[PDB]
RNA sequence: AAAAAUCUGUGAUUUUAAUAGCUUCUUAGGAGA
RNA sequence: UCUCCUAAGAAGCUAUUAAAAUCACAGAUU
């Protein structure tokens, strides 16, 4: 409240009017300069208070630029962070193809195009294969060798929901899985591999 | 009777029959006609009283009578027809002509015999597979029986199978219906045939279905009128226009499928790399529809205006279900990053629309910005490039990819249970046996396949064409609709987000939420949006469950697209969005608010002007999943119609397209597999609820614009709509340009009579009674025949209802039933909510801290806000509904305040400073404010 | 008397939940099952029964040390 | 407490205004000191102003702060107890449910027939209890039938601890396992079915 | 790991408009030294 | 030549009420 320079003045026209108020009582209540006292006072008061009010208002200025220059900051460290994660999960997704086979596929395209759809179909070595029931089962997995489409796969895992692994029982003709018992739980993900 | 006829009938084709009729008189049968002449106009159905008919019968190698389909149909007519049609038979003579033959039995009896024709032409089986009721279906019966399209079928079989008719719940339906594909194909081929030999011939006239005899052959020529040899004009624009919609749901086509699908052995050998069959859907057209009187571009990039690109994107959901399946979607190309070769898009191949290539295109990155860094990230070109192929047997949908992480089963979690309320309430005696409010809306878990199980639902949605004349026309006049409101585009600052912490899509939820994603300086946001005009960005979207209070024990799921979609569409919709939400008295109601007698206004807004009003409703059986593409199109075409001058045409098309590979042909990545949806909305998609409405407005005008034209319009009673019916085929079927003129007369005459209000999916309609009685307005009956064949589904009459008493309002709109009660001295309607739902909600919780009342103050007082209105019903166990929870929220209060002095506090001065445990506060919400 | 099985059926799903039964992908859905069955009824004759059934599995998965307070 | 004070010089300022004006019934001319008088009172009312208005703001601050750290403390605490708390809630539900059903049901399982607790139960038609002594033997089995539950289940084998498998033995009425319990140890795991 | 919208409550900050009051410059009316 | 009261205009400060905007939490509907 003090720390605006018209608080000095105010406290001084203070000062001054109540020294002289009691100063003039020799030549009695004189109101002729008792007027002119109390309106430079009430001037000097009215003067001090707008000061307050206009310093007071243009105080928010400060903290609201310095809240302005917080946010982007925080917003430019936020933008730099996310830039370098994407950076770093397109860097990681972009390292796993195999040039060898993209210089293949694009050789038979009509005019160096071919639709999504077809990439992992011609590009990929390993089916994930999902079986919902017995029924689909013995009419798909035909024994040990599944066969998609033209090729022909093999088997590499069988999981069930759970998460265990089945396993093969030997026989004379070759590796069974044993299928329709009670104890395992429908569906079965099967992990082939080309051959 | 008379024998001498029928022997003279039998002609040389020496065969056996037996009379029909009493002798010379004519029979009368009910036959579907198309007629169009000076006096009538439709696809009625009316009686026949010009034939004579004859059946003939076989001797079987068991010695019994067979009673073949094979009939002797013998017109009579007029001396002057009856040489004008020996003329014309004189010629025409080729394989697809009916044998005729020309005699006169008596001085007086002119005959035109035409031998061995079907019993029900082609037009029989269209209208009776259009206007379809359970309790007149003889007429589709009779012809499934007889071509063997029921395989099992045993005497009394529809007795045993009392759902053969419901599309969504006889798994066997369209294979049967599949067996009638031979007959429609070899309907269109001879009707080439026969136009190509009027053209030869020179013969002028038109041809309609009902021409066709059901083996295929043409068997009148009444109308017929000669000119010049070598200068014909046969016309079948409504031979086609009519049965469009029967070519693709018995899968007319099919033998001309380019791939072999065994559902384990996979397709057979077949080009995998060959996606422009622009060359051949051609071939197809000329092959089949070679009359068709109008062009088409099998690309809908040449395409002129939105209504051609209607008209062939119809063309193409037909031919599309021949090409393989892998070979629609994203294409791509080979391009370099600091020389590590990788995939990049170069294009699009939708099934609906057809090839687009992008205008820009590059060889080369370095230095990318975070715009095309996300750009490269979120389609999914890149990441369903890299990855194992997977099959899974449990859906039908395409299966293009599997996860590194692989397939993961999520369950859902039961609900807590509330005690502290339910003990209170069971001492205030709310719950007691034989009681009004049975508990009901529990909270439902599943197992852990559901996540899959919901998604498979995607198998009811169908390529199904329309009929491209009707559909237009009723597009024309839907639109009519949407001519109040406001549209553009609007820059990135004027953009107005609802909520910004909430999920981004895939991959970009790992990093962050939308407000991270919001940041990116305008100047950046307003490339991407004016780059997605000139580019199409498909986009990856993901299939989350949902966990929310439900009678339903079946699951639910929404879709949340990526931000690169929302930030674009909210720019290119959010004007006419926000006017449809700042506008009032519109049927539309999205944006009225409930509260402050805003439910009085709308529905006395609906009442007023209609005479004879008897409200009614509609439900569509899964809207989300079995909603046709087509229809989806259209509404992005009629929200995106407004774009007069701040966008160029082929910048609207790129911006379909763009809508398309984001929402409507979505990449689905659900459950550690990415799928192919095949169609309908997506819930998550932006304007959602905007494009429902719309597609809800388009079905209830197309319901009364089919019901309208099939009406005998020679015996309407009122002079002004029997000319209405009249100008309205006209304008409907043999025009090419829509008029301004009548499509405002139709619209003015469809808005006097049968109101309407819609928001989304739900609707009322109050139509004038009287017309409706007559045929002349869709009753809850002419909804019903229109949903069969242009959804897909059948709408059971269990989930509408008619309410002619007005006085009791509607009987469910948003799920809250109305009633009337005085307010301030005047009848007002009050909503209120099924009272088992609020006493349900305060039971069970879905969290474990909103088990602790004290907690969640507001849940209570939010909650009995909108359980005000039961005071007033009439049956006393719903008050106690309400006068418990006001005594809830004051024992909830006096606990407060008990509690925390233990803290060595009073909060007294809140605790009486309360007016929520009274009854003034929320008695004033539901007055109209002064 | 309908009420108090189905509220508390659905304080029992909890329980089971909390107790880790997800793991197992065949009592769950049998677990499910029985809970739907519960909830979707009016009968209080199958309910109690259904309820025993469910019943029957805690003891399985926890043999719960207050088994004897309830007793009393 | 502190605001009350500010409330009591008001009210001394107004009655002592009342007083003046009452007596001072000349004022109606002389309305200077009547005037300087309700000036006097105005000043000590317009104390309010301020002091309720920063009280009030301050009091309910303090108490929103406070009462979030009681719902806080209080949400805690309930969540910090989750399964013992349901237990209880269970038990004190089934403890509503007047069916004799129940008891019989809990009342066998403190007696010492329980599930194997392992081969966890999967369907509605198989079990395998622990019979400890042959009180409990008695008390359950007849013959070939047992009632774990109000229902009837078929036994199928027999086992003991050291796994060897017990049979029937004949008699006119039927197959009969009791005499074996005093000749073998305990306990019995009995496999059973649905009837 | 939890989507696009609309509506409605409660709490916090800012502005505006009105009411009451305080301080001050000016003008005008009543009279006083 | 100055002083008290009264009316208006204007400047500043206090509070009370109402509307609009921004932020946070919570319910309902599609
Ligand atoms: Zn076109
Ligand atoms: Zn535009």
């Amino acid at each position: 409240f003090s720390h605006i320079p018209s608080y000095a003045e105010y406290e001084r026209a203070k000062s001054i009017y109540e020294k002289v108020l009691a100063d003039s009582k020799n030549g009695g209540v004189t109101q002729q300069e008792l007027a002119a006292y109390r309106k430079a006072a009430n001037i000097a008061k009215s003067v001090f208070d707008r000061d307050l009010a206009v310093q007071k208002k243009l105080d928010s200025m400060a903290e609201r630029a310095m809240t302005t220059m917080y946010k982007e900051a925080r917003v430019t460290d936020r933008r730099a962070k996310l830039v370098s994660s994407l950076h770093a999960l397109l860097f990681s997704m972009l390292k796993k193809i195999d040039s060898e086979k993209l210089n293949v596929l694009f050789d038979q395209a009509n005019s160096g195009v071919v639709p999504l759809a077809t990439v992992p179909i011609v590009c990929s070595n390993k089916l994930t294969l999902v079986i919902p029931d017995p029924e689909t089962w013995v009419k798909c997995v035909e024994g040990v060798h599944v066969t998609y489409s033209t090729v022909v796969w093999n088997i590499d895992c069988v999981t069930d929901a759970d998460g265990t692994e089945l396993h093969p029982t030997s026989t004379g003709s070759g590796l069974t899985y044993c299928i329709s018992g009670d104890n395992i739980a429908w569906p079965l993900k099967v992990n082939l591999t080309r051959n | 009777f008379d024998k001498n006829y029928l022997n003279r009938v039998r002609g040389s084709s020496e065969a056996r029959l037996i009379p029909l009729a009493n002798g010379c008189d004519p029979d009368v049968v009910k036959r579907a006609f198309d007629v169009c002449n000076k006096e009538s106009a439709g696809m009625f159905q009316n009686l026949k009283r010009n034939c004579a008919r004859f059946q003939e019968v076989r001797d079987t190698e068991d010695g019994n009578l067979e009673y073949c389909d094979s009939y002797f149909v013998v017109k009579q007519t007029t001396p002057s027809n009856y040489e004008h049609e020996k003329a014309c038979y004189e010629d025409l003579k080729s394989e697809v002509t009916a044998d005729h033959d020309f005699f006169v039995f008596n001085k007086n009896i002119y005959n035109i015999s035409r031998q061995r024709l079907t019993k029900y032409t082609m037009m029989d089986f269209c209208y009776a597979l259009r206007h379809f009721d359970p309790k007149d279906c003889e007429v589709l019966k009779e012809i499934l029986v007889t071509y063997g399209c029921i395989e099992d079928y045993h005497p009394k079989w529809f007795e045993e199978n009392k759902d053969w008719y419901d599309p969504i719940e006889n798994p066997k339906y369209y294979a049967m219906l599949a067996k009638m594909g031979p007959i429609v194909r070899r309907a269109l081929l001879n009707a080439i045939e026969f136009g190509n030999l009027m053209v030869e011939k020179g013969y002028v006239g038109v041809i309609t279905l009902d021409n066709q005899d059901l083996n295929g052959k043409f068997y009148d020529f009444g109308d017929f009128q000669k000119t010049a040899p070598g200068a014909g004009v046969p016309v079948f624009d409504t031979y086609y226009s009519y049965m469009m919609p029967i070519i693709a749901m018995t899968d007319a086509l099919a033998p001309e499928r380019y791939f072999e699908y065994d559902v384990h052995k996979g397709y057979k050998s077949y080009d995998l790399l060959k996606y422009d069959y622009t060359e051949e859907k051609q071939d197809l057209f000329q092959k089949y529809f070679k009359y068709w009187d109008q062009e088409y571009h099998p690309n809908c990039r040449d395409c002129s205006d939105d209504r051609c690109l209607i008209h062939c994107a119809n063309f193409n959901i037909l031919f599309s279900t021949l090409v393989p399946q892998t070979s629609f979607g994203n294409l791509c190309r080979k391009v370099f990053v600091d020389g590590v070769p990788f995939i990049a898009t170069c294009g699009y191949h939708s099934k609906e629309l057809g090839v687009i290539m992008n205008q820009d295109n590059t060889m080369s990155f370095s230095k990318m910005g975070l715009s095309q860094l996300m750009q490269f990230v979120g389609d999914p070109a890149l990441l369903v490039g890299t990855s194992n192929k997977l099959v899974d047997l449990r859906t039908s949908c395409f299966s293009v990819c599997a996860l590194a992480s692989g397939i993961t089963h999520q369950t859902v979690k039961p609900g807590h249970f509330n005690k502290d309320f339910y003990d209170f309430a069971e001492k205030a005696g709310m719950f007691k046996e034989g009681s009004s409010i049975p508990l009901k809306h529990f909270f439902y878990p599943q197992t852990g396949n559901a996540a899959i199980n919901d998604y498979d639902y995607y198998r009811y949605n169908r390529p199904t064409m329309f009929d491209i004349r009707q559909l237009l026309f009723c597009l024309e006049v839907t639109s009519k609709y949407f001519e109040c409101y406001e549209g553009g585009c609007i820059p990135a600052s004027q953009v107005v987000v609802n909520n910004l912490d909430k999920s981004a899509g895939y991959p970009f939820n790992k990093f962050g939420k939308a407000r991270l994603y919001y940041e990116m300086s305008l100047e950046e946001q307003d490339q991407l949006f004016e780059s997605t005009k000139k580019n199409v960005l498909p986009t990856i979207t993901q299939m989350n469950l949902k966990y929310a209070i439900s009678a339903k024990n079946r699951a639910r799921t929404v879709a949340g697209v990526s931000i690169l979609s929302t930030m674009t569409n909210r720019q290119f919709h959010q004007k006419i969005l926000k006017s449809i939400v700042n506008t009032r008295n519109a049927p539309v109601v999205i944006g009225t608010t409930k509260f402050y007698g805003g439910w009085d206004n709308m529905l006395r807004n609906l009442i007023q002007g209609v005479e004879d009003p008897i409200l009614m409703g509609w439900d569509y059986p899964k809207c989300d999943r079995a909603m046709p593409n087509l229809l989806r199109i259209a509404a992005s075409l009629v929200l995106a119609r407004k774009h007069t001058n701040c966008c160029t045409w082929s910048e609207r098309v790129y911006r379909l397209y763009n809508e398309c590979a984001q929402v409507l042909s979505e990449t689905v990545l659900a459950t550690g597999g990415i799928y192919v949806k095949p169609g309908g909305t997506s819930s998550g998609d932006a304007t959602t609820a905007y494009a429902n409405s719309v597609f809800n407005i388009i079905q209830a005008t197309s319901a009364n614009v089919a019901r309208l034209l099939s009406v005998i319009t020679r015996d309407i009673v009122y002079d002004d709509i029997k000319s209405l019916q009249y100008e309205l085929y006209q304008q409907v079927y043999r025009r090419v340009n829509f008029d301004p003129a009548f499509v405002e007369k139709f619209y003015s005459y469809l808005c006097k009579n049968f109101s309407l209000m819609i928001l989304s999916d739900d609707g009322v309609v109050c139509y004038n009674n009287t017309l409706a009685k007559q045929g002349l307005v869709a009753d809850i009956s002419g909804f019903r025949e229109v949903l069969y064949y242009q959804n897909n589904v059948f709408m059971a009459d269990s989930k509408c209802w008619v309410e002619p008493d007005l006085e009791k309002g509607p009987h469910e709109f948003c799920s809250q039933h109305t009633m009337l009660v005085e307010v301030d001295g005047e009848p007002r309607y009050l909503p209120y909510p099924d009272p088992s739902r609020i006493l349900c909600a305060c039971v069970f919780v879905d969290d474990l801290d909103k088990t602790e009342s004290v907690a969640v103050m507001e849940r209570y007082i939010a909650l009995a806000i909108d359980a005000y209105p039961l005071v007033h019903h009439e049956n006393e166990e719903y008050k106690k509904v309400f006068f418990v929870l006001l005594s809830y929220i004051r024992k909830l209060y006096q606990e407060l305040s008990q509690n925390m002095l233990m803290d060595y506090s009073f909060v007294m001065d809140i605790d009486k400073g309360s007016k929520f445990w009274e009854q003034e506060f929320y008695e004033n919400m539901y007055r109209a404010p002064t | 008397k309908l009420s108090d099985v189905k509220c508390t059926t659905v304080v029992l799903m909890q329980l089971l939940t909390k107790l880790n039964v997800e793991a197992n992908s065949k009592m769950h859905a049998y677990l499910v099952e029985l809970h739907n069955k519960i909830l979707a009824s009016d009968d209080v004759g199958e309910c109690m029964d259904n309820l025993l059934g469910m019943l029957i599995t805690l003891f399985c998965i926890d043999s719960t040390i207050d088994l004897g307070e309830y007793c009393d």
